[PDB]
Parts: structure tokens; C-alpha cells; sequence
RNA sequence: UUAGCUAGUAGGUGGGGUAACGGCUCACCUAGGCGACGAUCCCUAGCUGGUCUGAGAGGAUGACCAGCCACACUGGAACU
RNA sequence: UACCCGCAGAAGAAGCACCGGCUAACUCCGUGCCAGCAGCCGCGGUAAUACGGAGGGUGCAAGCGUUAAUCGGAAUUACUGGGCGUAAAGCGCACGCAGGCGGUUUGUUAAGUCAGAUGUGAAAUCCCCGGGCUCAACCUGGGAACUGCAUCUGAUACUGG
């Protein structure tokens, strides 16, 4: 029921009185294509050890947003240490336009037609971080309702 | 001087005449003063391909616009078929 | 200095509406009470109050969710280092219509969804987000 | 940054 | 009715003939900062009745000479 | 400006039916349908995101026979048509000219039914267009010419496709040899499994 | 890493001049004029409708089409 | 001339580039940091899918590659939409003209701005709906657009006087 993917595979290294011990990290999303992701993270000896270690933090912390018949509610901005996200819903047919990483992330929630520009550093790592906290922030029309208080046409 | 003329566009092989006001130091495809209509001679001639406007003509011709004889066979004509 | 009071009463919203306080105070003028009391009239804010004539002194009762910043970013547009006007079909949404934009114009302070039953346009003061 | 510093001389294209 | 302009004398040493400089607010092309832009016409001055910094009221006229295009109209404020 | 290799091998490249052949004979009783072409054919490959853009295109155009330089220009038309890209791709590519008489089964393949609009065969609202890539507008005739009904290509290839299902938007007549192109179709009314997104996002770049 | 430039120059009178206003030209009178909102000097360049690129804002450019200006071995002059 | 009738028989009509990653596609042999390859990363001294060749494949197509040039990618002169404690960058500090900017209340002006209208923004190009050349390119009808400038009539919250 749960749609998954791998994002990046980067091996890394530590340095010990022998010599130099390498290990694997890799970043996985999850999710189930109606406004709940879930992405992982994982280190390992081994690769096949690496990719399941951040599947399996990714059963839980995994989120909720408010999806307009699958795509954003507004534009809406993403900020991290490099990665200026900016987002913006399109109209209906335009399909999936966006990196590689923001790509694992958009699929996994279900959302088809938005626009997506990453501006400063090309960290894959940190692009991610920046998408997930930048929908918990964007905001539904009824929740801002419940703010303001009436029950009229911008609802 | 003022005079009312023809204007060849289209491409080769391809016949097609702008109907403009323009002098006569002026080329061709030169500067015009106005447009007038259009006209078709590889038209069906069952359709559209053929249509002026007699009020901007009148305008011109009473101010001492000449016509060219090639003008004049549509000035002719536009009264037997309407 | 204070030059733009007009984002020196956005800082005071700003700051409060984030540490969690009850209710402000700021120095009132004509201009602050006719765009805090739009604010009311949107679901923004709670009330306002003036005090003082000689110093006249303006207040603003907060709002909140649970706890939660109602006002959650507000951006002054116009300064007067740089001022921005638009035509009545160039006024720009916030948040594709849900945020509000504060333009006076000669019919008064409103909003941009209440100037398209008014059809005119002026400065923008603020984008209500 | 400020536009006003912009109004004497705008940025230097390379 | 017809097109008229106001501005400022900045210069008057010359007969028949005074200077006014013109101000107008631009919005830049690429920035939109209103700039006072500064036009600096010669006016015919009959009689030689403007002094300096008087605001005028001036209209347009035929070319009177190689840099002369505007005449005088009233004088709005004087010696002040 | 065709494809002049072998039919099934693209089908053994992509792994899916492209109705390249009649029905007839079955798919797998001529090759291994899950073999790439080649050395390493049963060894698995791995498919990147750069991929899934382009075994998508790589399917669509094989059926059509459609190039580079045309698909491009059909991409050109559906972006600046109104409504959905991939619904404005999916009007370009049903109605072009040889689709139309494949569909009604005048043809028995796609390759036979491009050569009956080519060499002088297809008459459209009574007027012959010889190339395969008419756009067919609605509520049009089309037939076959006097001098083209007594061929062979006619008689055997109308009860194979009786045989398969039809199109909704299509009326065929074989006592007359003629046929209708009623209205637009839809995305549903075609294959649902072949996905326009992954097409559209390659040309998006 | 161009800050002062300019004496027919700036303005006025009268005469002359051109199809038309005018330092356009001449005598006289005044000492102004221009300029840090780039005068002046040096280098480069026909310009524009546009084209191309770009989500847009911008960026580059001015072949074919069209509009205007300038040029017709070099320089100068007037007639018709 | 386009076009059309009639004739004969698949007969007269497919190549180039790539194949380590970027970036679509894998084996084998020869060679031995030599020869070469290469846009980047960097490949090859005894097992090189990276050199040379073969087999096989991929991407295109009467075209296919390369070089040169411009913009985009490049938010890498950042108005939109960048930074200046240590990555490049806050003058050693102060005074101050011009320039920019300015508390609060009322009146006035209507300058800036905004609303409306007129005239204009040549045609062509681009866009919208069509038509036509068997199709397409192309040609073409009307409309939109040309976000411009000028003038007049209005409104006065903000900015200016
Ligand atoms: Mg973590
Ligand atoms: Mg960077
Ligand atoms: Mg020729
Ligand atoms: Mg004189
Ligand atoms: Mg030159
Ligand atoms: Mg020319
Ligand atoms: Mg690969
Ligand atoms: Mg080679
Ligand atoms: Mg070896
Ligand atoms: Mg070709
Ligand atoms: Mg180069
Ligand atoms: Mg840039
Ligand atoms: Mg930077
Ligand atoms: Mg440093
Ligand atoms: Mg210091
Ligand atoms: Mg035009
Ligand atoms: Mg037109
Ligand atoms: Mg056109
Ligand atoms: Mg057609
Ligand atoms: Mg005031």
C-alpha cells in the first residue's frame, strides 16, 4: 500500500588505527500518494543493510497535509543551511516538474500539477528537509477559517 | 501622387494583392497610407477571397485619388454582383 | 528612526504575536487606527483601543489558535525608500487569495478582494499573510 | 542591496 | 486649455531672456525610485519683470532664437 | 523517413504489445517477448528516472512511426492548445490519417495501413490525401476509391479486426468499403496504461 | 586612469538672408552660456518596428521584410 | 506547369554517430602510462565494456557529427531574486554641503499615484478563432495584443507643495 523510493546512495568513510573503515548512507522516501510522506535515513555496513535501516524509520515520522485534489493549496516558501525551495501549484495536466530529489517526495504524496526551482546549494540532503517542514507550515483554507471565523466564499 | 494600388504578397507561385493607398514614389510593398481590402486571384471564387469597402474608396476618389486599371476591374465588378 | 511607524507597527505585531503575549501598546496616528481596524474586520486581531490626546496611544489584543500564531508572517511591500503602486488589475494576491493585501485608496483602506467591487487602485501597504 | 546606491550605479555586468 | 508648464527661475543676467528649470518625477524603468529629473528651459521674458527663484507660469511659443522655445504667461510668486 | 528493421524486435527491446502484427499468431510463439535484443538479454537491466521518461517515449513513437523532428512538433501544438497536454498529445496521435484506417481494420497492421493511404487508396470526404500524417477532423467520411476495392489488402484484412474489439467514435462499414470519424476521443476511451506525464516531463526540461 | 568647456560662443538691437522661424549672416551692445541629473574629450556603433533566448522580469542582436537617416573613388563648390 | 489517366515490376531510391558515469546501450581480442583517447571526472606499465579492432546494441535520419558564436541553466552583478564576525567584501575615525529620507493634527492644492474617456501606438512578426495550397511549412481574414505617450473629466486615504 505503501509507495517507496531511493533517493541518493553516498558512501562515506572512517578513519581508524588500521587504516580507513567505509560504510553507506542512503536517503528513502515513503509514502501513500494522498498527503502523508515519510522519508528515512539509514547508516550501514552494507548497502542492501543501509537502504533497509531508513526504511524502517520511515514507518513513522510521517506527516499530514491538506492536499487540493493533488496539488498545493498556494505557493509557499521553503528554507533550509542552502536550499531556497520554492514551490508553486499549477494547473490541472501539467505534470510532475522537479529534481530528482524534490521528485521522490512530490510522487509519494500524490501530488501531480506544481511548479518546483531549487535556489543555492545542490545538497540532496538538505532539499528534502526543507520540502517536509515547507508543507507542514503551508496552511488549508479551512484551518486559517478557523482563525478567522466565517463560513463564506474563501472557503 | 495619391493613388489607389495594388500590393503583391504571398509566397512563389502563390498570387495574392494587398489593396492600399499609397503615392506613387513608393514601391510596390512600400509605404502605404491605409488598407483598403485584399484580393485573391487563385481564389474558387464559390467562397470568400474578394471584399472591399465603398465608403473608405468614395473618401479618396472625391480628395482626387487616381485608380489603376487592374483596381478598377474590382470597382466594376462589385456592382454587377451586388 | 522612525520613519515607517507603519513597519515599526508591523515589528510590534510580529514580535508579540510570536513570544506569546497577551496585548500590546504602540504610539497611535490616524494611519495605524485605519489599518489595525481592518484587521478586525478580518479575522486578524481581537480589538484595538485608544488612549491618551496628547500622547495618543494605540493597543491591540492578540489572538491565537492554541497557542499558535494566528498572524503567521506579515510583509510590509511599500517604504519610503522605494514606494509600490498598482492599477485596479494589478493588485496582487497573497497566497493565491488567501492572505489579504492592505491597499489604500481614495475610497479608504480595503483589502484587494474589496477593491474589485471598487475598481480602483493605490499603495500597498501590506501583505497579510 | 539598496536600491538608492543602484540609482548612481547600477550593477556591473562582467 | 492649451499646454502650459510651471517651474522656477534659476537665471535672469540676460535681457529679454530668463532661464527656468523645469522638475518632474520619473518612475526608473528598472527600479521605479521617483527622481526629480531637472529641465532646464529659456524663457522670453518681456519687460524683465521675473527675479531669481520666482515660481512662473510659461507656455509654449514659435522658436525666437537659437535656444529660445517658451514665453512668459504671469508671474505666481515674486521676491519672497 | 520509416523504420525499416524488424517489427517485433522493438517490441523485444520495450516488452510490451505494440499491435505491430495481425493477431493471428501469438506474441510469444515467435520470440522470447522478456528478452532484450542482443547479448545480455535475460540479464536484467537497471532503470534509472532518466529512463522511465524515455522507454515511454520510446513505446509511443514505435507504434505511430513517428520521428523525432515530428513528435517535437506535435509537442508544440499540444502545449499551445488549451486544456491537458497529454489529452491534446493523445488528439494528434489518434487522428492522424493511417491511425484512422488501422483502427477500422482496412489494414491489417499499422505498417499496411500506412502504405493504403500512401499509394493512392483513401479518399477523404471524397477527396484522396496520400500522406499518413492528416490530421482528421470530426464529423468527416472517409472511403476507399472505386479502383482500390477489388485489391486483397481490403477482403482479408476486415475479419481480422471483426474478430478484435472496436472503437466507440468510429462507424465502419465493410459492404461499402467506407468509414466515419464521429467525434474527439477521450483518455479513457484509450489505452489507460500508457502514461502521457512521463513524455511531457522529458520535453519539459 | 576625460572636470572644467565655450568669443559667433550666450542673449539683445538693426541690416541682410532662405519657401518658412532663427547667430542663418554682418556691424554694434551685454557677459554671459554649458556642467557632477556627465558639459567637454577619447573609443565604438546606422537606428527602430523586431528577431533569438528566458516562467516572467531581463539579456544578446539589428541578415532576409518594412519605416527613417546617411553615403555613391577622396575632398570641395554651385547651377538646373 | 501543378494536377490527372495509363504502363512495368519491389524492381530506381539509408546512412552516420555513440556505447565507464553524467547520458540511451556489454562482451571479446590486441596493446602495455608507450601509442592514443578526452567536454568534465580522469582512462591505459599484464584482466582497459574508457585505447585499437570484432560481435552486438542504442540515439537519430536524407541527413548525421564536429567547431565557432549568443542567451538559458547561472539567484554566478541577485529590481523581481545575493552577500560583507572568521569563505571575496563595513573606508582607521569624525564633521558636513549637495542628494536621499522623515513624528504627529487640521485645512488647501491635485504635483506623484489611481478611476474613466478621447486621440495615438504604420503594416508585417507573435498570440486567438478561421480559411486556403491534397498535408505540413507557408500564405491570409477579423479580433486580441503592442503593458507606450499626450489631453480632458473625477476621487483625496497615502506621498509631495
Ligand atoms: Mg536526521
Ligand atoms: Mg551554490
Ligand atoms: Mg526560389
Ligand atoms: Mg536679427
Ligand atoms: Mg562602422
Ligand atoms: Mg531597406
Ligand atoms: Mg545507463
Ligand atoms: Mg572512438
Ligand atoms: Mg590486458
Ligand atoms: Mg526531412
Ligand atoms: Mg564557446
Ligand atoms: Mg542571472
Ligand atoms: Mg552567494
Ligand atoms: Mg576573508
Ligand atoms: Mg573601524
Ligand atoms: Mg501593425
Ligand atoms: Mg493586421
Ligand atoms: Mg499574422
Ligand atoms: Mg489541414
Ligand atoms: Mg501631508
Amino acid at each position: 500500500e505503501l509507495q517507496e523510493k531511493l533517493i541518493a546512495v553516498n558512501r562515506v568513510s572512517k578513519t581508524v588505527k588500521g587504516g580507513r573503515i567505509f560504510s553507506f548512507t542512503a536517503l528513502t522516501v515513503v509514502g501513500d500518494g494522498n498527503g502523508r510522506v515519510g522519508f528515512g535515513y539509514g547508516k550501514a555496513r552494507e548497502v542492501p543493510a543501509a537502504i533497509q535501516k531508513a526504511m524502517e524509520k520511515a514507518r513513522r515520522n510521517m506527516i499530514n497535509v491538506a492536499l487540493n485534489n493533488g496539488t498545493l493549496q498556494h505557493p509557499v516558501k521553503g528554507v533550509h543551511t542552502g536550499s531556497r525551495v520554492f514551490m508553486q501549484p499549477a494547473s490541472e495536466g501539467t505534470g510532475i516538474i522537479a529534481g530528482g530529489a524534490m521528485r521522490a517526495v512530490l510522487e509519494v504524496a500524490g501530488v501531480h500539477n506544481v511548479l518546483a526551482k531549487a535556489y543555492g546549494s545542490t545538497n540532496p540532503i538538505n532539499v528534502v528537509r526543507a520540502t517536509i517542514d515547507g508543507l507542514e507550515n503551508m496552511n488549508s483554507p479551512e484551518m486559517v477559517a478557523a482563525k478567522r471565523g466565517k463560513s463564506v466564499e474563501e472557503i | 501622387m495619391v493613388t489607389i494600388r495594388l500590393a503583391r504578397h504571398g509566397a512563389k507561385k502563390r498570387p495574392f494583392y494587398q489593396v492600399v493607398v499609397a503615392d506613387s514614389r513608393n514601391a510596390r510593398n512600400g509605404r502605404f497610407i491605409e488598407r483598403v481590402g485584399f484580393f485573391n486571384p487563385i481564389a474558387s471564387e464559390k467562397e470568400e477571397g474578394t471584399r472591399l469597402d465603398l465608403d473608405r474608396i468614395a473618401h479618396w476618389v472625391g480628395q482626387g485619388a487616381t485608380i489603376s486599371d487592374r483596381v478598377a476591374a474590382l470597382i466594376k465588378e462589385v456592382n454587377k454582383a451586388a | 528612526s522612525m520613519q515607517d511607524p507603519i513597519a515599526d507597527m508591523l515589528t510590534r505585531i510580529r514580535n508579540g504575536q510570536a513570544a506569546n503575549k497577551a496585548a500590546v501598546t504602540m504610539p497611535s496616528s490616524k494611519l495605524k487606527v485605519a489599518i489595525a481596524n481592518v484587521l478586525k474586520e478580518e479575522g486578524f486581531i481581537e480589538d484595538f483601543k485608544v488612549e491618551g490626546d496628547t500622547k495618543p496611544e494605540l493597543e491591540l489584543t492578540l489572538k491565537y489558535f492554541q497557542g499558535k500564531a494566528v498572524v503567521e508572517s506579515i510583509q510590509r511591500v511599500s517604504r519610503p525608500g522605494l514606494r509600490i503602486y498598482k492599477r485596479k488589475d494589478e493588485l496582487p494576491k497573497v497566497m493565491a487569495g488567501l492572505g489579504i493585501a492592505v491597499v489604500s485608496t481614495s475610497k479608504g483602506v480595503m483589502t484587494d478582494r474589496a477593491a474589485r467591487q471598487a475598481g480602483l487602485g493605490g499603495e500597498i501597504i501590506c501583505y497579510v499573510a | 542591496a539598496t536600491v538608492n546606491q543602484l540609482v548612481r550605479k547600477p550593477r556591473a555586468r562582467k | 486649455k492649451i499646454r502650459t508648464l510651471q517651474g522656477r527661475v534659476v537665471s535672469d543676467k540676460m535681457e529679454k531672456s530668463i532661464v527656468v528649470a523645469i522638475e518632474r518625477f520619473v518612475k526608473h524603468p528598472i527600479y521605479g525610485k521617483f527622481i526629480k529629473r531637472t529641465t532646464k528651459l529659456h524663457v522670453h521674458d518681456e519687460n524683465n519683470e521675473c527675479g531669481i527663484g520666482d515660481v512662473v507660469e510659461i507656455r509654449e511659443c514659435r522658436p525666437l532664437s537659437k535656444t529660445k522655445s517658451w514665453t512668459l504667461v504671469r508671474v505666481v510668486e515674486k521676491a519672497v | 523517413a520509416r523504420y525499416l528493421g524488424p517489427k517485433l524486435k522493438l517490441s523485444r527491446r520495450e516488452g510490451t504489445d505494440l499491435f505491430l502484427k495481425s493477431g493471428v499468431r501469438a506474441i510469444d510463439t515467435k520470440c522470447k517477448i522478456e528478452q532484450a535484443p542482443g547479448q545480455h538479454g535475460a540479464r536484467k537491466p537497471r532503470l534509472s528516472d532518466y529512463g522511465v521518461q524515455l522507454r515511454e517515449k520510446q513505446k509511443v513513437r514505435r507504434i505511430y512511426g513517428v520521428l523525432e523532428r515530428q513528435f517535437r512538433n506535435y509537442y508544440k501544438e499540444a502545449a499551445r492548445l488549451k486544456g491537458n497536454t497529454g489529452e491534446n498529445l493523445l488528439a494528434l496521435l489518434e487522428g492522424r490519417l493511417d491511425n484512422v484506417v488501422y483502427r477500422m481494420g482496412f489494414g491489417a497492421t499499422r505498417a499496411e495501413a500506412r502504405q493504403l493511404v500512401s499509394h493512392k487508396a483513401i479518399m477523404v470526404n471524397g477527396r484522396v490525401v496520400n500522406i499518413a500524417s492528416y490530421q482528421v477532423s470530426p464529423n468527416d467520411v472517409v472511403s476507399i476509391r472505386e479502383k482500390a476495392k477489388k485489391q486483397s489488402r481490403v477482403k482479408a484484412a476486415l475479419e481480422l479486426a471483426e474478430q478484435r474489439e472496436k472503437p466507440t467514435w468510429l462507424e465502419v462499414d465493410a459492404g461499402k468499403m467506407e468509414g466515419t470519424f464521429k467525434r474527439k476521443p477521450e483518455r479513457s476511451d484509450l489505452s489507460a496504461d500508457i502514461n502521457e506525464h512521463l513524455i511531457v516531463e522529458l520535453y519539459s526540461k
